[PDB]
Protein backbone atom coordinates (compact mmCIF):
# COMPACT_ATOMS: atom_id res chain seq x y z
CA UNK A 1 0.00 0.00 0.00
CA UNK A 2 1.12 3.72 -0.74
CA UNK A 3 2.29 5.88 1.96
CA UNK A 4 1.10 9.20 2.76
CA UNK A 5 2.58 11.46 5.53
CA UNK A 6 4.17 10.26 9.09
CA UNK A 7 2.46 11.88 11.88
CA UNK A 8 4.80 15.25 13.36
CA UNK B 1 -9.14 25.42 31.55
CA UNK B 2 -6.94 24.86 28.71
CA UNK B 3 -3.98 23.85 30.36
CA UNK B 4 -5.71 21.18 31.92
CA UNK B 5 -7.35 19.92 28.73
CA UNK B 6 -3.59 19.92 27.18
CA UNK B 7 -2.48 18.22 30.09
CA UNK B 8 -5.29 15.74 30.06
CA UNK B 9 -4.71 14.81 26.34
CA UNK B 10 -1.05 14.15 26.63
CA UNK B 11 -2.38 11.68 29.59
CA UNK B 12 -4.31 10.05 26.83
CA UNK B 13 -1.70 9.79 24.56
CA UNK B 14 0.72 8.00 26.91
CA UNK B 15 -2.63 5.94 27.47
CA UNK B 16 -3.04 5.48 24.15
CA UNK B 17 -6.74 6.81 24.31
CA UNK B 18 -6.94 8.39 20.99
CA UNK B 19 -10.43 9.07 21.06
CA UNK B 20 -10.21 11.12 24.52
CA UNK B 21 -7.08 12.72 23.03
CA UNK B 22 -9.12 13.95 20.26
CA UNK B 23 -12.03 15.37 22.80
CA UNK B 24 -9.26 16.74 24.79
CA UNK B 25 -7.60 18.65 21.96
CA UNK B 26 -10.88 19.55 20.64
CA UNK B 27 -11.78 21.26 23.74
CA UNK B 28 -8.89 23.09 23.72
CA UNK B 29 -8.67 24.24 20.50
CA UNK B 30 -12.31 25.71 21.40
CA UNK B 31 -10.98 27.88 24.12
CA UNK B 32 -9.62 30.11 21.24
CA UNK B 33 -6.21 30.58 22.12
CA UNK B 34 -3.14 30.01 19.19
CA UNK B 35 -1.96 26.04 18.91
CA UNK B 36 1.60 25.60 19.76
CA UNK B 37 3.79 23.84 17.25
CA UNK B 38 3.49 20.95 20.36
CA UNK B 39 -0.20 21.36 20.60
CA UNK B 40 -0.98 21.38 16.45
CA UNK B 41 1.64 17.96 17.04
CA UNK B 42 -1.08 16.80 19.57
CA UNK B 43 -4.43 17.46 17.44
CA UNK B 44 -2.30 15.81 14.60
CA UNK B 45 -1.87 12.75 16.41
CA UNK B 46 -5.33 12.03 18.09
CA UNK B 47 -7.04 12.67 14.99
CA UNK B 48 -4.86 10.58 12.38
CA UNK B 49 -5.04 7.84 14.98
CA UNK B 50 -8.89 7.73 15.04
CA UNK B 51 -9.54 8.24 11.50
CA UNK B 52 -6.83 6.21 10.88
CA UNK B 53 -8.48 3.28 13.17
CA UNK B 54 -11.56 3.80 10.86
CA UNK B 55 -10.63 4.03 7.27
CA UNK B 56 -8.52 0.78 8.28
CA UNK B 57 -12.07 -0.90 9.31
CA UNK B 58 -13.55 0.75 6.81
CA UNK B 59 -10.84 -0.87 3.98
CA UNK B 60 -11.29 -4.15 5.91
CA UNK B 61 -15.03 -4.23 5.25
CA UNK B 62 -15.15 -2.64 2.15
CA UNK B 63 -12.63 -5.40 1.16
CA UNK B 64 -15.50 -8.19 2.13
CA UNK B 65 -18.06 -6.68 0.81
CA UNK B 66 -16.50 -7.00 -2.52
CA UNK B 67 -15.64 -10.26 -2.36
CA UNK B 68 -19.10 -11.46 -1.16
CA UNK B 69 -20.10 -9.83 -4.84
CA UNK B 70 -20.52 -13.60 -6.60
CA UNK B 71 -24.08 -11.74 0.00
CA UNK B 72 -25.32 -10.63 2.86
CA UNK B 73 -26.95 -7.41 4.10
CA UNK B 74 -24.72 -7.51 7.12
CA UNK B 75 -21.51 -6.12 5.76
CA UNK B 76 -23.12 -3.22 3.61
CA UNK B 77 -25.14 -2.20 6.79
CA UNK B 78 -21.88 -2.77 8.97
CA UNK B 79 -19.58 -0.96 6.30
CA UNK B 80 -21.98 1.83 6.14
CA UNK B 81 -22.24 2.76 10.12
CA UNK B 82 -18.04 2.64 10.41
CA UNK B 83 -18.06 5.07 7.15
CA UNK B 84 -20.63 7.27 9.30
CA UNK B 85 -18.51 7.14 12.46
CA UNK B 86 -15.60 8.07 9.99
CA UNK B 87 -17.20 11.13 8.43
CA UNK B 88 -18.28 12.49 11.97
CA UNK B 89 -14.96 12.37 13.11
CA UNK B 90 -13.62 14.19 9.31
CA UNK B 91 -16.61 16.58 9.91
CA UNK B 92 -15.30 17.67 13.30
CA UNK B 93 -11.64 18.09 12.12
CA UNK B 94 -12.94 19.98 9.25
CA UNK B 95 -15.29 21.85 11.81
CA UNK B 96 -12.30 23.02 14.33
CA UNK B 97 -9.90 23.85 11.10
CA UNK B 98 -12.80 26.36 9.51
CA UNK B 99 -13.89 28.06 13.06
CA UNK B 100 -10.68 28.29 15.01
CA UNK B 101 -7.81 27.18 13.63
CA UNK B 102 -7.07 28.22 9.76
CA UNK B 103 -8.34 31.64 10.00
CA UNK B 104 -6.45 31.99 13.47
CA UNK B 105 -2.90 30.75 12.60
CA UNK B 106 0.03 33.31 12.75
CA UNK B 107 2.78 31.95 10.59
CA UNK B 108 2.55 30.60 7.28
CA UNK B 109 4.26 26.87 8.77
CA UNK B 110 0.86 27.10 10.62
CA UNK B 111 -1.13 28.04 7.96
CA UNK B 112 0.28 25.32 5.34
CA UNK B 113 0.05 22.35 8.39
CA UNK B 114 -3.79 23.18 9.19
CA UNK B 115 -4.94 23.73 5.36
CA UNK B 116 -2.59 20.09 4.55
CA UNK B 117 -4.52 18.56 7.91
CA UNK B 118 -7.80 20.54 5.46
CA UNK B 119 -6.93 18.46 2.10
CA UNK B 120 -6.14 15.03 4.11
CA UNK B 121 -9.71 15.01 5.79
CA UNK B 122 -11.67 15.90 2.74
CA UNK B 123 -9.23 13.15 1.09
CA UNK B 124 -10.58 10.62 4.23
CA UNK B 125 -14.14 11.79 3.31
CA UNK B 126 -13.26 11.17 -0.72
CA UNK B 127 -12.26 7.80 0.13
CA UNK B 128 -15.56 6.95 1.15
CA UNK B 129 -17.64 8.96 -0.89
CA UNK B 130 -19.69 8.16 -4.25
CA UNK B 131 -21.95 10.35 -6.03
CA UNK B 132 -22.13 14.70 -6.78
CA UNK B 133 -21.39 15.09 -3.09
CA UNK B 134 -17.74 12.93 -4.15
CA UNK B 135 -17.05 15.37 -6.71
CA UNK B 136 -17.51 18.39 -4.27
CA UNK B 137 -15.57 16.96 -1.90
CA UNK B 138 -12.72 16.16 -4.30
CA UNK B 139 -13.18 19.46 -5.24
CA UNK B 140 -12.85 21.14 -1.55
CA UNK B 141 -9.50 18.94 -1.17
CA UNK B 142 -7.55 20.05 -4.00
CA UNK B 143 -8.39 23.76 -3.38
CA UNK B 144 -7.23 23.16 0.61
CA UNK B 145 -3.98 21.29 -0.93
CA UNK B 146 -3.39 24.07 -3.63
CA UNK B 147 -3.52 26.93 -1.39
CA UNK B 148 -0.93 25.29 0.78
CA UNK B 149 0.96 24.47 -2.14
CA UNK B 150 1.04 27.96 -3.17
CA UNK B 151 1.83 29.55 0.37
CA UNK B 152 4.60 26.60 1.37
CA UNK B 153 6.61 27.15 -2.65
CA UNK B 154 6.40 30.84 -1.22
CA UNK B 155 7.17 30.60 1.93
CA UNK B 156 9.50 27.30 2.95
CA UNK B 157 12.61 25.83 1.80
CA UNK B 158 11.97 22.46 -0.40
CA UNK B 159 13.01 20.50 2.42
CA UNK B 160 10.81 21.16 5.06
CA UNK B 161 9.13 18.12 6.19
CA UNK B 162 5.46 20.14 6.58
CA UNK B 163 6.12 20.90 2.52
CA UNK B 164 7.43 17.39 1.95
CA UNK B 165 4.38 15.77 3.82
CA UNK B 166 2.12 18.04 2.16
CA UNK B 167 3.31 17.12 -1.60
CA UNK B 168 3.40 13.45 -1.17
CA UNK B 169 -0.43 13.82 0.04
CA UNK B 170 -1.30 16.06 -2.91
CA UNK B 171 0.34 13.47 -4.85
CA UNK B 172 -1.66 10.78 -3.20
CA UNK B 173 -4.85 12.95 -3.71
CA UNK B 174 -3.87 13.00 -7.85
CA UNK B 175 -3.13 8.84 -8.27
CA UNK B 176 -5.92 8.07 -5.80
CA UNK B 177 -8.95 10.35 -5.54
CA UNK B 178 -9.01 12.42 -8.59
CA UNK B 179 -7.50 9.32 -10.60
CA UNK B 180 -4.80 11.67 -12.73
CA UNK B 181 -1.61 9.51 -12.27
CA UNK B 182 0.42 11.30 -14.86
CA UNK B 183 0.12 14.79 -12.00
CA UNK B 184 1.05 12.57 -8.90
CA UNK B 185 3.96 11.02 -10.91
CA UNK B 186 4.97 14.03 -11.55
CA UNK B 187 4.12 15.95 -7.99
CA UNK B 188 6.05 13.18 -6.48
CA UNK B 189 9.16 13.33 -9.24
CA UNK B 190 9.24 17.74 -8.55
CA UNK B 191 9.42 17.20 -4.94
CA UNK B 192 11.81 14.49 -4.48
CA UNK B 193 14.38 16.96 -7.28
CA UNK B 194 13.76 19.50 -5.76
CA UNK B 195 14.40 18.17 -1.98
CA UNK B 196 17.23 16.67 -3.71
CA UNK B 197 18.96 19.37 -4.99
CA UNK B 198 18.74 21.18 -1.48
CA UNK B 199 19.74 17.94 0.55
CA UNK B 200 23.24 19.45 1.50
CA UNK B 201 21.03 21.82 3.18
CA UNK B 202 18.68 20.37 5.48
CA UNK B 203 18.25 21.51 9.22
CA UNK B 204 19.52 19.11 11.72
CA UNK B 205 16.35 19.00 13.57
CA UNK B 206 14.49 17.96 10.02
CA UNK B 207 16.85 15.15 9.37
CA UNK B 208 14.58 12.16 10.71
CA UNK B 209 11.56 13.55 9.31
CA UNK B 210 12.51 15.13 6.00
CA UNK B 211 14.42 12.11 4.69
CA UNK B 212 11.64 9.86 5.74
CA UNK B 213 9.17 11.44 3.37
CA UNK B 214 11.60 11.43 0.73
CA UNK B 215 11.85 7.90 1.00
CA UNK B 216 8.22 8.02 0.76
CA UNK B 217 8.36 10.15 -2.38
CA UNK B 218 10.31 7.58 -3.88
CA UNK B 219 8.32 4.26 -2.68
CA UNK B 220 4.77 6.22 -4.28
CA UNK B 221 7.36 6.40 -7.39
CA UNK B 222 8.24 2.73 -7.35
CA UNK B 223 5.09 1.82 -7.40
CA UNK B 224 3.29 4.24 -9.65
CA UNK B 225 5.36 4.41 -12.75
CA UNK C 1 -37.23 -13.19 14.30
CA UNK C 2 -34.99 -13.71 17.19
CA UNK C 3 -32.90 -16.91 15.37
CA UNK C 4 -32.54 -14.45 12.30
CA UNK C 5 -31.09 -11.38 14.47
CA UNK C 6 -29.00 -13.47 16.47
CA UNK C 7 -27.19 -15.28 13.08
CA UNK C 8 -27.15 -11.03 11.80
CA UNK C 9 -25.49 -9.92 15.08
CA UNK C 10 -22.80 -12.94 15.19
CA UNK C 11 -22.21 -12.25 11.85
CA UNK C 12 -21.73 -8.62 12.10
CA UNK C 13 -19.33 -9.76 15.20
CA UNK C 14 -17.18 -11.76 13.19
CA UNK C 15 -16.77 -8.57 10.40
CA UNK C 16 -16.27 -6.51 13.90
CA UNK C 17 -13.15 -8.79 14.32
CA UNK C 18 -11.82 -8.62 10.72
CA UNK C 19 -12.36 -4.95 11.30
CA UNK C 20 -10.61 -4.90 15.23
CA UNK C 21 -13.24 -3.12 16.32
CA UNK C 22 -13.95 -4.70 19.56
CA UNK C 23 -16.23 -2.36 21.28
CA UNK C 24 -18.50 -3.19 18.14
CA UNK C 25 -18.11 -6.98 18.50
CA UNK C 26 -18.58 -7.02 21.67
CA UNK C 27 -22.15 -5.14 21.54
CA UNK C 28 -23.10 -7.39 18.71
CA UNK C 29 -21.95 -10.76 21.10
CA UNK C 30 -24.01 -8.83 24.20
CA UNK C 31 -27.22 -8.68 21.74
CA UNK C 32 -26.63 -12.10 20.04
CA UNK C 33 -26.52 -13.46 23.84
CA UNK C 34 -29.55 -11.52 24.69
CA UNK C 35 -31.73 -13.58 22.35
CA UNK C 36 -31.40 -16.35 25.06
CA UNK C 37 -30.11 -19.21 22.96
CA UNK C 38 -26.81 -21.48 24.18
CA UNK C 39 -23.34 -19.77 22.53
CA UNK C 40 -21.11 -22.83 20.79
CA UNK C 41 -17.81 -23.19 21.05
CA UNK C 42 -16.69 -20.27 18.42
CA UNK C 43 -19.51 -17.96 19.49
CA UNK C 44 -18.16 -18.39 23.67
CA UNK C 45 -15.18 -17.60 21.68
CA UNK C 46 -16.31 -14.64 19.90
CA UNK C 47 -17.49 -12.94 23.35
CA UNK C 48 -14.62 -13.57 25.09
CA UNK C 49 -12.52 -11.97 22.61
CA UNK C 50 -14.57 -8.94 21.64
CA UNK C 51 -15.01 -8.34 25.51
CA UNK C 52 -10.86 -8.99 26.46
CA UNK C 53 -9.83 -6.71 23.96
CA UNK C 54 -12.38 -3.81 25.33
CA UNK C 55 -11.42 -4.63 29.06
CA UNK C 56 -7.56 -5.43 28.06
CA UNK C 57 -7.00 -1.72 26.33
CA UNK C 58 -8.91 0.03 29.78
CA UNK C 59 -6.63 -2.15 31.90
CA UNK C 60 -3.43 -1.38 29.97
CA UNK C 61 -4.65 2.33 29.84
CA UNK C 62 -5.62 2.70 33.88
CA UNK C 63 -1.93 1.09 34.86
CA UNK C 64 -0.07 3.62 32.84
CA UNK C 65 -2.22 6.69 34.38
CA UNK C 66 -2.49 4.78 37.97
CA UNK C 67 1.96 4.54 37.23
CA UNK C 68 1.86 8.35 36.55
CA UNK C 69 -0.37 9.46 39.60
CA UNK C 70 2.23 7.01 41.55
CA UNK C 71 5.25 8.68 40.52
CA UNK C 72 4.07 12.10 40.60
CA UNK C 73 3.70 11.84 44.55
CA UNK C 74 -1.83 17.09 39.59
CA UNK C 75 -5.58 17.05 40.22
CA UNK C 76 -5.86 15.90 36.27
CA UNK C 77 -3.77 12.55 36.65
CA UNK C 78 -6.55 11.43 39.24
CA UNK C 79 -9.79 12.53 37.32
CA UNK C 80 -8.89 11.10 34.29
CA UNK C 81 -7.65 8.13 35.73
CA UNK C 82 -11.19 8.13 37.30
CA UNK C 83 -12.53 8.62 34.40
CA UNK C 84 -11.20 4.92 32.72
CA UNK C 85 -12.00 3.17 35.91
CA UNK C 86 -15.44 4.34 35.47
CA UNK C 87 -15.45 2.89 31.93
CA UNK C 88 -13.40 -0.27 32.75
CA UNK C 89 -15.92 -0.47 36.15
CA UNK C 90 -18.82 -0.23 33.30
CA UNK C 91 -17.47 -3.30 30.90
CA UNK C 92 -17.19 -5.71 33.55
CA UNK C 93 -20.72 -5.23 35.19
CA UNK C 94 -21.70 -5.52 31.72
CA UNK C 95 -19.90 -9.15 31.29
CA UNK C 96 -20.82 -9.99 35.11
CA UNK C 97 -24.29 -9.27 34.22
CA UNK C 98 -24.69 -11.19 30.87
CA UNK C 99 -22.85 -14.40 32.89
CA UNK C 100 -25.12 -14.13 35.66
CA UNK C 101 -28.43 -13.77 33.61
CA UNK C 102 -27.80 -15.83 30.62
CA UNK C 103 -24.54 -18.02 30.45
CA UNK C 104 -24.16 -19.34 33.78
CA UNK C 105 -26.15 -22.31 34.34
CA UNK C 106 -25.87 -25.69 35.93
CA UNK C 107 -26.61 -27.57 32.72
CA UNK C 108 -24.57 -28.58 30.15
CA UNK C 109 -20.92 -29.33 29.81
CA UNK C 110 -18.12 -28.92 32.54
CA UNK C 111 -16.01 -27.61 29.53
CA UNK C 112 -19.08 -24.68 29.00
CA UNK C 113 -19.42 -24.25 33.02
CA UNK C 114 -15.98 -23.86 33.81
CA UNK C 115 -15.66 -21.10 30.43
CA UNK C 116 -18.12 -19.57 32.08
CA UNK C 117 -17.18 -19.43 35.31
CA UNK C 118 -13.18 -18.81 34.95
CA UNK C 119 -14.63 -15.44 33.12
CA UNK C 120 -16.79 -14.76 35.83
CA UNK C 121 -13.95 -14.65 38.24
CA UNK C 122 -12.12 -13.00 35.31
CA UNK C 123 -13.88 -10.04 35.39
CA UNK C 124 -14.11 -9.44 39.17
CA UNK C 125 -10.58 -9.56 39.32
CA UNK C 126 -10.34 -6.82 36.35
CA UNK C 127 -12.71 -5.14 39.15
CA UNK C 128 -10.64 -5.93 42.43
CA UNK C 129 -7.40 -4.52 40.30
CA UNK C 130 -8.95 -1.01 40.60
CA UNK C 131 -11.14 -0.82 43.60
CA UNK C 132 -9.91 -0.24 47.40
CA UNK C 133 -12.15 -0.72 50.85
CA UNK C 134 -14.66 -3.01 51.47
CA UNK C 135 -16.07 -2.89 47.82
CA UNK C 136 -12.63 -4.74 47.05
CA UNK C 137 -13.00 -7.36 49.70
CA UNK C 138 -16.73 -8.51 48.28
CA UNK C 139 -14.86 -8.46 44.81
CA UNK C 140 -12.15 -10.52 46.45
CA UNK C 141 -14.70 -12.76 47.52
CA UNK C 142 -16.67 -12.85 44.20
CA UNK C 143 -13.57 -13.73 41.96
CA UNK C 144 -12.61 -16.69 44.68
CA UNK C 145 -15.26 -18.04 44.50
CA UNK C 146 -16.03 -18.17 40.79
CA UNK C 147 -12.28 -19.54 40.34
CA UNK C 148 -13.08 -22.16 43.07
CA UNK C 149 -16.50 -23.44 41.78
CA UNK C 150 -14.55 -23.39 38.37
CA UNK C 151 -11.60 -25.77 40.15
CA UNK C 152 -13.58 -28.06 41.34
CA UNK C 153 -15.46 -28.88 38.24
CA UNK C 154 -12.11 -29.05 36.28
CA UNK C 155 -10.65 -31.65 38.46
CA UNK C 156 -13.80 -33.47 38.19
CA UNK C 157 -14.59 -33.43 34.85
CA UNK C 158 -11.43 -31.88 32.58
CA UNK C 159 -7.78 -33.93 31.93
CA UNK C 160 -4.90 -31.62 33.53
CA UNK C 161 -3.93 -31.13 30.06
CA UNK C 162 -7.24 -29.38 29.27
CA UNK C 163 -6.43 -25.79 27.76
CA UNK C 164 -9.19 -24.81 29.67
CA UNK C 165 -8.43 -26.08 32.85
CA UNK C 166 -4.89 -24.89 32.09
CA UNK C 167 -5.90 -21.29 31.42
CA UNK C 168 -8.11 -21.43 34.52
CA UNK C 169 -4.98 -22.67 37.04
CA UNK C 170 -3.35 -19.84 35.49
CA UNK C 171 -5.55 -17.16 36.30
CA UNK C 172 -6.63 -18.30 39.29
CA UNK C 173 -2.57 -18.48 40.34
CA UNK C 174 -2.60 -14.74 38.99
CA UNK C 175 -5.47 -14.07 41.20
CA UNK C 176 -3.91 -15.36 44.23
CA UNK C 177 -0.26 -13.34 43.69
CA UNK C 178 -1.77 -10.04 42.66
CA UNK C 179 -5.17 -9.93 44.14
CA UNK C 180 -5.21 -12.00 47.47
CA UNK C 181 -1.89 -11.39 48.29
CA UNK C 182 -1.14 -15.42 48.65
CA UNK C 183 2.42 -15.81 46.57
CA UNK C 184 2.65 -18.91 48.55
CA UNK C 185 -1.02 -20.32 47.43
CA UNK C 186 0.07 -18.20 43.72
CA UNK C 187 3.18 -20.49 43.24
CA UNK C 188 1.74 -23.68 45.01
CA UNK C 189 -1.24 -23.98 42.47
CA UNK C 190 0.85 -22.63 39.50
CA UNK C 191 3.52 -25.51 39.82
CA UNK C 192 0.75 -28.35 40.82
CA UNK C 193 -0.98 -27.71 37.21
CA UNK C 194 2.26 -27.47 35.43
CA UNK C 195 3.34 -31.20 37.12
CA UNK C 196 0.38 -32.54 36.60
CA UNK C 197 -0.69 -31.34 32.57
CA UNK C 198 3.58 -32.25 32.61
CA UNK C 199 3.02 -35.99 33.42
CA UNK C 200 0.22 -36.33 30.67
CA UNK C 201 1.93 -34.11 27.58
CA UNK C 202 3.10 -37.56 26.09
CA UNK C 203 -0.73 -39.03 25.68
CA UNK C 204 -1.44 -35.67 23.58
CA UNK C 205 -1.42 -35.40 19.83
CA UNK C 206 0.34 -32.58 17.69
CA UNK C 207 -2.82 -30.06 17.74
CA UNK C 208 -4.07 -30.74 21.79
CA UNK C 209 0.13 -30.66 22.80
CA UNK C 210 0.67 -27.12 20.95
CA UNK C 211 -2.37 -26.06 23.07
CA UNK C 212 -1.18 -27.64 26.17
CA UNK C 213 2.43 -25.92 26.45
CA UNK C 214 1.16 -22.87 25.48
CA UNK C 215 -0.06 -22.33 28.77
CA UNK C 216 2.49 -24.38 30.71
CA UNK C 217 5.26 -22.00 29.80
CA UNK C 218 2.74 -19.15 31.14
CA UNK C 219 2.83 -20.88 34.13
CA UNK C 220 6.70 -21.65 34.29
CA UNK C 221 7.21 -17.90 33.55
CA UNK C 222 5.20 -16.88 36.28
CA UNK C 223 7.10 -18.73 39.00
CA UNK C 224 10.22 -17.51 37.24
CA UNK C 225 8.61 -14.24 38.25
CA UNK C 226 7.28 -15.26 41.61
CA UNK C 227 9.64 -17.43 43.69
CA UNK D 1 4.48 -8.43 33.44
CA UNK D 2 3.19 -11.05 34.57
CA UNK D 3 0.72 -13.39 32.03
CA UNK D 4 -2.75 -14.47 32.22
CA UNK D 5 -4.45 -16.66 30.14
CA UNK D 6 -4.39 -16.19 26.45
CA UNK D 7 -7.44 -15.55 24.44
CA UNK D 8 -9.37 -19.31 22.90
Amino acid sequence: RRASAPLP
Amino acid sequence: ERASLIQKAKLAEQAERYEDMAAFMKGAVEKGEELSCEERNLLSVAYKNVVGGQRAAWRVLSSIEQKSNEAGPEVREYREKVETELQGVCDTVLGLLDSHLIKEAGDAESRVFYLKMKGDYYRYLAEVATGDDKKRIIDSARSAYQEAMDISKKEMPPTNPIRLGLALNFSVFHYEIANSPEEAISLAKTTFDEAMADLHTLSEDSYKDSTLIMQLLRDNLTLWT
